[PDB]
RNA sequence: UUUUUUUUUU
RNA sequence: UUUUUUUUUU
RNA sequence: GAUGAUUGUAUAUUAGCGGCUAAAUGUCAAUCAAACAUGCGAAUUUUAGGUUUUCCAUGAAAUCUAUUUGGAAGAAGAGGCUUGAAAAAA
RNA sequence: ACCGGUGGUUUGUUAGUAUUUAUGUCAUCAACAUGUCAAUGAAAUAUCAAUAACGAUGAAAA
RNA sequence: UGGGAGCGAAGAUAAUCUAAUAUGUAACUCCGUUCAUGGAAAUCAAAAGAGCUUUCACUGAUUGUAUUUAUGAAACGUGAAAAAAAAAAAA
RNA sequence: AUUAACAUAACAACAU
RNA sequence: UGUAACGGUACAAGCUGUAAACAAAGG
RNA sequence: GGACUCCUUAACUUAAACUGAGGAGUCAAGUAGGUACAAACCGUACAAGGAUUAAUUAUGUCCAA
RNA sequence: AGGGCAUGCAAUACCAAUCAGAUAACAACUGAA
RNA sequence: UUGCGUACAUUCCUUAAUAUCUGGAACGAUAGAUUAUGAUUAGGUAGUGGAAAAAAAAAAAAAAAAAAA
RNA sequence: AUCAUUGUGUUAUGGUUCUAUCGCAAACCAUUGAGA
RNA sequence: UGAUAUAAUUAUCGUACAAGCACUCAGCUAGUUAUUGAGAGACACUCACGAGCCCAAAA
RNA sequence: AACAGGUGCCAGGCCAACAAGAAUCCGAUCCGUGUAUUCCGUAC
């Protein structure tokens, strides 16, 4: 309930919209970014 | 469980009921009185007052003059004829909203009416014409596109 | 609450020590800073009309 | 040394709590309902002084005291909570400001619209 | 008290083997998810096979320490390592049921007993003691008691201890259903064979008419043509 | 009348 | 199993 | 004060609904007219502190009965709000 | 269908986790001290050469 | 372990106070949980009839106890799950 | 390795 | 069963029990 | 269960910003202007918002203006 | 489990009225768990 | 005698209206592009009402889209 | 756009919370071995 | 250099002002919930069926 | 949900004794399980 959350959200938002990001690059958001990418890749799956 | 009892009224050993009317078939329905008339005070008081003077004045009042046999033309409490013509077009990016007013104090009660009628009649035709031109425009565009595609294929063949 | 936090800092640009950086102090400072301009922009007119009248009288005399 | 929480106990108590919570029923007063009558028309009650001295009273006053009277609308609020089981739905007169339905409309040539 | 009901209800969940089987129907949804799961602790001492460590073999002589059978000797019939339990003949009989076979109307069976509730008797001393394994120079294994220091006898042959399990038979019979009707139970192969013959004609007939006395013939089966 | 439970051959 | 069920009807 | 209700010492007794008291409400683990520790016995308050983003619409009272009637509007009832309008040429 | 051996699922991707001890008090009693078993680096079985400079390995260093 | 047995006060509500609720609740001692508890009618019903014991739903927050504040899974009855009178004179 | 409060330094200024 | 002390190990929040980190070859 | 002012009036020392009544405005919940300096008095075509424009109001017209 | 495995946790309860201790000659001698 | 200073325009430009009555019971409609002389308007404590936002997580709809490549 | 100079603006350094699992059945399902 | 301007918050009839808290920053922190309630002249949303609506616990 | 582990970070076709591409193009340094296209195994 604070300034810290705004910084984290701004940081997150700045990296979310990209591709080919490394684990060392992502940081604390690595899990989130991996889930996002896997979610995205769902549309390309056919019978 | 629980019981939900409704309230009732008694009068002369009879259960009071709200007012209700039957259905009267009519071959032809006459036009209604414009609602805009109610927006003034002279008629508002007339309506809000249930008295013999009001009922007598009502009779005298000529209601038939305010009726307009033309779509888009209406009476306004300002003492004018309002002309309405609204249309949208996202494809061609064209939006029109006519808000023309014909004042009585300038021309007259009948003159204004006539003029308004004329204006709406004009606008209709105008719109029609514009649409008809847009169709040919579209066609032309299509043709140009096809020719450009053929020219593009020519370069690949070369 | 009255004013966004992001704008306070901006408004308090160039002020003295602790008042350019302190949210607490900055708030109270900025409030008055905006209030004064708000108030004065409405009265700016007669202060110029009197100057025009004085110059015209001077000229005329 | 670290504080260890009793998850077993806490969850056990919470399940009980929830179960109990979502099992409730209504409650009604006894004395209250013992002194009231519900009818299609409304609540009914007796008049005071029934059991009292009625020496200095005329026939007209006696007759009325011996009778019944409806509960005032100001007191209905109490019942809402006191007697949840028993509900009386008030029905007031219609409120329609439509000029079309007015007697004045008959003199007019047509209807507003 | 106004909390007993709820208390019991809650407690029941512990014993409940959630989730349970539930067949589907037309416009019907399951409720198993809404059932809270039991509470259990993970960090605990690992299990152990006391049977292995106690040097207790099937067919050995044991004596009951506690329970109704304060002093009673018997022979071990079965050992369960996972439950850490033993079955001793002529002891702890509580499971009764209807006779599934010839005999009386009711039959009982022995129940398992905790390994901890029993002990190995001394050969000579005939008292509870301990037994230890010892290996010879030749690799021969010998079981020696503590008290007397004597060698233990060999176990009883399984052929002698083999007995029928009527409780299992009763459960198997119950699983099927109630007894069959006398009328229905009667065999009828003569008509059963005719019905079986008609079944093949109905199934593998491909809609072909049945044979007749005047036309004793039937259309042959048609193969599966390939998509040319 | 507008329906339905597949093994024959441990 | 709970609630509701016109006071009008040539 | 110091030949006497002198001083001093190992190990011991009296436990709070209490004991001690050559009698002070003096003392019992350095603010005892009723000690300290723990509590799923899960602490009560007509007094009093705090109560977190914006914009817009509408817009109070300090009056009455009752409460053995109070005062720094406690509780209950009544009263007070969206009703109307306000557009015109012989 | 008991009993022995092997494998998988759920509990549980959505929930959480505690074992050693410095300090207070006569005692009861209370208590979450101090990042990680840890230079860094994917790899140290890449940390070479040395006197200043230029040199070696490494994506990045003195 | 809000299970069972003995004993068992107060803060709190009733805007102070008695009964009453809290609650037969908290502390203390004991049994140690479906291989348990319970139990196969000198019962219930009334003019019919049900047929050991035990769990759930409805009847029903109805009847009753209280009153200034509450408390109350009541009895008959219906639906459903599970179904159990006795192995038996001895060899 | 790490935000703010806090601590130091460099550059930038002339109608004075 | 669960734990505390002493000793050894590299004196250690591990392992271990003076036989204190192993017997694997019985003709 | 109300603070100032206007008219009437009870009490008091025709005293006190007291205590208490009848009916109008303002504040309370009102901005900016005037009254020299701190709610209550005068005025307002009375503060959605922005800009370098015109006006009879309390009231002013020797200097601070 | 081939082998070995100091010491302490006060132990006749794999049984038997109660009341201290390596569990008490009668009686004195008492009891809500 | 005739004078003059002065506070407040929705003249100009840009927004807003949710307890049934502002024209609007109009027009348009494949889901509304904001009315140009349009009437009343928009100070507010207590209390009441409407609406727009709060970077996140889940969902088995992230390629039928001009030109260029 | 008032540094007259003790101020302000930019940038840099310093300070600064600290998360790498050593784990995962007693329930359910499938399969297999001896003997009824 | 010219003109102009009484930190903020709560209570209160009273901007009451020489009354109460706060040096500053970081983290945490105060209207949670209808298998049981509802439209009662100070304000009460919406869907389905219709003289008919719902169906409890087993499953 | 092919979270079954590892291989430098997101692997059905690579290590893991039993099926299946050192597959092609793109990539700042810089490996790269990453984007686009396509083949194959499966009673995993």
């Amino acid at each position: 309930c604070n300034p810290q959350q705004t910084r984290r959200k701004q940081q997150y938002a700045s990296i979310i919209g990209k591709q080919g990001l490394s684990k060392k690059q992502c940081g604390i958001f690595w899990d989130y970014y991996k889930r996002k990418c896997k979610k995205r890749r769902s549309t390309k799956k056919f019978i | 469980g629980t019981q939900r009892v409704v309230q009732k009224r008694r009068h002369q050993m009879r259960i009071l009921h709200p007012a209700q009317t039957a259905y009267v078939p009519v071959e032809q329905r006459p036009p209604p009185i414009p609602h805009s008339l109610t927006a003034s005070s002279t008629v508002k008081r007339l309506l809000n007052n249930n008295t013999v003077a009001a009922k007598e004045a009502a009779k005298r009042i000529n209601w038939g003059a305010y009726i307009s046999h033309q779509r888009g033309v209406r009476w306004h409490p300002q003492g004018a004829w309002r002309v309405q013509f609204s249309r949208r077009n996202h494809e061609r990016n064209f939006f029109v909203r006519c808000e023309c007013y014909f004042r009585v104090g300038t021309y007259g009660f009948q003159m204004a009416k006539d003029l308004a009628i004329r204006y709406r009649q004009r606008l209709e035709k105008e719109w029609e014409e514009l649409q008809e031109q847009w169709t040919k425009l579209d066609i032309l565009e299509a043709e140009q596109r096809a020719k450009y595609k053929e020219k593009r294929e020519e370069h690949l063949l070369l | 609450m009255q004013i966004p936090r992001d704008v306070i800092f901006e408004v308090v640009r160039g002020f003295r020590g602790r008042s350019r950086n302190c949210i607490k102090i900055a708030r109270v400072r900025a409030m008055k800073a905006l209030l004064y301009s708000y108030i004065m922009r409405r009265q700016r007119q007669r202060r110029y009309r009197v100057f025009w009248i004085g110059r015209i009288n001077a000229a005329g005399r | 040394y670290k504080p260890v929480i009793d998850w077993v106990k806490n969850r056990i108590n919470a399940r009980m709590r929830q179960y109990r919570k979502r099992s409730l029923k209504k409650k009604n007063h006894s004395k209250v309902i013992q002194r009231f009558k519900l009818t299609r028309f409304g609540w009914q009650r007796l008049r005071s002084g029934r059991n009292g001295e009625k020496e200095n009273l005329t026939h007209k006053q006696l007759k009325r005291t011996m009778g019944y009277t409806f509960v005032s609308r100001d007191d209905l609020w109490k019942f809402r909570f006191q007697l949840p089981s028993h509900i009386l739905r008030l029905r007031d007169a219609p409120i329609n400001r439509n000029p079309n339905i007015r007697k004045i409309r008959r003199s007019l040539p047509s209807y507003f619209g | 008290s106004r909390y007993v009901k709820v208390y019991r209800k809650v407690m029941n969940l512990q014993r409940r083997k959630t989730p349970l089987p539930w067949t589907p129907t037309f416009l019907e949804f399951s409720k198993e998810p809404s059932v809270p799961f039991p509470v259990r602790e993970k960090l605990q001492p690992a299990p152990i096979d006391l049977s292995y460590y106690l040097n207790m073999e099937v067919g050995d002589l044991v004596e009951v320490l506690h329970g109704p059978d304060c002093g009673r000797q018997g022979v071990v019939l079965s050992i369960s390592k996972k439950r850490n339990t033993v079955v001793v003949d002529g002891c702890n009989m509580k499971k009764s049921f209807w006779n599934p076979g010839v005999g009386a109307s009711l039959i009982t069976q022995e129940m398992p007993i905790h390994i901890t509730n029993v002990a190995l008797l001394d050969p000579v001393v005939k008292r509870p003691t301990r037994v230890k394994r010892r290996f010879m120079m030749n690799g021969e294994c010998v079981r020696i008691s503590k008290l007397s220091g004597s060698a233990m006898p060999e176990p009883v042959s399984t052929s002698a201890l083999r007995q029928p399990n009527l409780y299992q038979e009763y459960l198997r019979q119950k699983a099927l259903g109630p007894p069959l009707k006398a009328s229905y139970a009667r065999p009828d192969p003569l008509h059963l064979k005719i019905l079986q013959r008609l079944a093949r004609h109905i199934s593998w007939g491909q809609g072909s008419p049945l044979p007749t006395a005047e036309n004793p013939r039937v259309n042959s089966p048609e193969p599966m043509a390939l998509r040319r």
